[PDB]
DNA sequence: AATCGGCAATGACCTTTGGTCATTCAGCAGAT
């Protein structure tokens, strides 16, 4: 593979498990999707975690993915974010 | 995040009406008030602007809906380090005044076109012709265009202008704040105006089309997935009730102020 | 055919015309030539008229060349000329 | 003409010290008297020169190498309105108005060094101020075409490693006073022998006869056997640069030609360069 | 008579206290 390749594919990873994810119920509580679409900032480590922990095995993706890698993600996509 | 999209928030580019060279990069969402602080007739000014052989400053131009402190706090940061800003997507971690007029221009030209800031809901200002003619000058010499999406507005005085005409508060948005109160306290919604689905009052977060005189509404993941018809952060797009061209960046600060900013909005209404 | 081209030709028999008259003799008296190898200022109306006098035709060319002609034909060659 | 080739005359830039901006064209035979003149200093100066408030000026460029007084006198119009000069071919027939910017004089200067009527002209450039010779060089360096190898292009500057820039052009001929003094020993007796190019015969009176200008070298030829020699280029007239047949030593033709037209019509100005 | 482009002078900077760099900011002489 490449390494702007498996980045490319990574980050389609990233992308579709945060774009698959349920919709929410109180608008006060949105979903990681929902929260970029309202230009909250993105707290990097939080984002990485619910990547983590299913949302990446979910659609497909064996493997952890890093908080910086995650940022480069939300810089790629214009995705306000920040480390805690 | 408990707060709603703030009314206005700014990255702005002063410079001493002393000595055309001395320049200094800020951020305020009041920039009536900051111009003021950095002139000494309000404490709180900063260092650089302190010195009394500069004084009085001006704002000659500003960048406004940032649709955050982090974000304008982000890209006053990047636009006062030019030299430490990297604008490739990255895993990373007084003031300097800039070298010339012409290196802040560029380097604002370049921070609106970078992935980090491409997206964002913003808008260029310009408050005096020679200013403004340097980011002519530069905009013409450059290959890759701005966005035509990114709207770049001046405000020259003759024929309240400048700062002094910008609205501090969410008055350009009152009307259709008030529209977006009587839909949904009247439980006037229907039915997604995307995925045909019915809206019951309080099922996640409902955004409201910005044209007056139209109440189509849409669940917010359907309203994206619209204006995008890869990419997640939606700029400029058509009702398919009314046809009318929105922003998305004005369809969000009508959303977080009727879901987060409650207090905001019956103070705007009076 | 041309009026660039026809103008390179009759440039041509001026210069085979100045440069195939015999040399000076006394060196007091320069041919054209040699006025135009030491830089002589040329008056004008005397070369054109010592070209008609019997030198174009003598190179092989019937007609009568201009003062201006022959004025555009020292400053093509870089002979500084001048009007009497 | 009548007259031999002059010993110095010039073309050149006049620019104030308190303004930079106030430029003047001119020419002269003698650049330091000229300066007295627009100084104040010597009678006989010019009427925009006039201004004390612009005075000291200076020379800040200047062309030399003129054969005629009427080439410098053509060259210095063609410099001072370059919107009436015509650099074509052309059959037609003092700057009151100062030129608009050093930039442009120096954009105009590079184009009369290239034109047909003043290409081969056996001229040098001069720059006796730094910045002036960098807006030069700004300007060849962006332009395309370059000036011909031949042409020299010298600098002056104050100090380095005394009298300097226009104070240290010589304004005789004491410059080339070894070589007539050749050429007055090889022909007061008889010592040409045959043209180095024609193989011809030269008898003491027979045509005009040129001298190599290396030292020590006897080459004498006939004027138009030296110059097809030299020529052996593309229609040209005028030689510029040549190698001598007889000891191999590159030659300008204005060098030759002053010589001979000193030998030739200049024989009291030789006189009085070797004293004799 | 008001403009005018290009210069000479001036200020700020971060100390290498003066060589940078920029400006024309209530300028400036001169030319049209
Ligand atoms: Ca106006
Ligand atoms: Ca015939
Ligand atoms: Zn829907
Ligand atoms: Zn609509
Ligand atoms: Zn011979
Ligand atoms: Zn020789």
């Amino acid at each position: 593979a490449s390494p702007t390749d498996q980045q490319v594919s990574l980050f389609r990873y990233i992308t579709q498990a945060v774009v698959t994810a349920p919709r929410a119920k109180d608008p006060a509580n949105p979903s990681w999707h929902e929260k970029m679409l309202m230009y909250d900032p993105i707290i990097l480590e939080d984002l990485t975690a619910w990547l983590n922990s299913g949302q990446l095995d979910r659609v497909g993706y064996d493997g952890e993915v890093a908080p910086g890698d995650v940022k480069k993600w939300c810089e790629s996509k214009s995705v306000c974010c920040l480390w805690r | 995040q408990c707060k709603p999209i703030p009314a206005l928030y700014t990255v702005y580019v002063l410079r001493s009406t002393v000595r055309h060279a001395s320049l200094y990069i800020g951020s305020t969402p009041n920039p009536p008030r900051r111009l003021k602080q950095h002139n000494g007739l309000v404490p709180g000014g900063a260092a650089r602007t302190s010195r009394s052989s500069l004084r009085p400053w001006e704002m000659v131009a500003l960048v406004s809906g940032f649709p955050s402190m982090v974000a304008a706090l982000k890209f006053q940061w990047a636009l006062t380090n030019p030299h430490l800003s990297v604008h490739i997507p990255s895993a990373s971690r007084p003031q300097r005044p800039p070298r010339s007029l012409a290196s802040v221009v560029a380097n604002l030209h370049l921070l609106l076109r970078v992935p980090s800031f491409a997206r964002w809901p913003l808008r260029v200002h310009f408050f005096r012709r020679d200013v403004f003619a340097a980011w002519e000058k530069w905009c013409a010499a450059a290959s890759e265009r701005l966005r035509p999406s990114l709207a770049v507005v001046t405000d020259f005085e003759g024929g309240c202008w400048g700062i002094h005409a910008l609205p501090l508060d969410y008055e350009p948005i009152k009307d259709y704040v008030a529209k977006g109160q009587e839909i949904f306290e009247f439980e006037r919604q229907g039915a997604c105006v995307v995925c045909r689905e019915e809206m019951a009052s309080g099922d996640g977060l409902q955004a409201l089309c910005t044209n007056q005189g139209c109440d189509g509404v849409g669940h917010l993941s359907c309203w994206s997935r619209h204006f995008l018809k890869d990419s997640i952060l939606p700029v400029q797009g058509q009702c398919p009730k009314c046809g009318g061209e929105m922003e998305w960046g004005n369809m969000m600060k009508e959303l977080t102020l009727r879901t987060r900013g409650q207090k905001e909005v019956e103070k705007l209404l009076k």
